[PDB]
């Protein structure tokens, strides 16, 4: 009754943090471009004014400049191992798989009360949360391992909202495994008596 | 977390089958890393 509240609260927190990380564009502070090439306009002929930016997973934007707020869509594939890494960073499957697994986790917790005898639903929740954290790990590595194949950068709050989500998800996974252990420890004692 | 899970989740092993709880799993991973 009191240990499920932390699980429910933690699962919501982790899902919320991972949905705001995926959705927002504050993953990296680079110094690039945020406007398309001004062929005719010749504002800067070809290479526009590189200014401080805040990047995410899908769109790059500009903090300062005359175009402040314009947000271009990050182009991953430019011009085997490198191609596969660019297909995983472009789709962001792992940052999005974590979201789906964090969502499935909470669904199991919701189902863990309409069926109070099926103890295998609480185990599924814990597995989804642990697996969700694993996907987060892969996503973080993939994201970092991609930004190094292109050139004074810092990480934003949306990068630390996925990192925090991993910690929350792993801790919830422990609490859902402990509840499964506790549930099965309550069915042995009765059978022993 | 994974070590804790794979060691203590199954009820067909429990009193506890081993000492790999969450606290001990963290200790094991730390000692392993620190050589
Ligand atoms: C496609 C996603 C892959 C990664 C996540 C996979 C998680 C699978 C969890 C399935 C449920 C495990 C527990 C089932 C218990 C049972 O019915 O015996
Ligand atoms: C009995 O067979 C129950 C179903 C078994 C499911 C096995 C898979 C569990 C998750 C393992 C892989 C996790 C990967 C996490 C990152 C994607």
């Amino acid at each position: 009754g009191v240990q499920m509240l932390l699980t429910i609260v933690g699962a919501f927190a982790a899902f919320s943090l991972m949905t705001i990380a995926v959705g927002t564009d504050y993953w990296l502070y680079s110094r690039g471009v945020c406007k398309t090439k001004s062929v005719s306009e010749n504002e800067t002929s070809k290479k526009n004014e590189e200014v401080m930016t805040h990047s995410g997973l899908w769109r790059t934007c500009c903090l300062e400049g005359n175009f402040k707020g314009l947000c271009k869509q990050i182009d991953h594939f430019p011009e085997t191992a490198e191609y596969f890494l660019r297909a995983v960073r472009a789709s962001s499957i792992f940052p999005i798989l974590s979201v789906i697994l964090l969502f499935m986790g909470g669904l199991c917790i919701a189902a863990s009360e309409f069926y109070k005898t099926r103890h295998n639903i609480i185990l599924s929740a814990g597995i989804f949360f642990v697996s969700a954290g694993l996907s987060n790990i892969i996503g973080i590595i993939v994201y970092i391992s991609a930004n190094a194949g292109d050139p004074s950068y810092s990480y934003g709050w949306s990068f630390y909202f996925g990192a925090l989500s991993f910690i929350i998800a792993e801790m919830v996974g422990v609490l859902a495994v402990h509840m499964f252990i506790d549930r099965h420890k309550q069915l042995r004692a009765t059978a022993r008596a | 977390v994974v070590l804790f899970l794979v060691s203590r989740f199954s009820p067909y092993e429990w009193q506890p089958p081993n000492e790999f709880g969450i606290f001990n799993s963290l200790w094991f991973s730390l000692g392993a890393f620190m050589q």
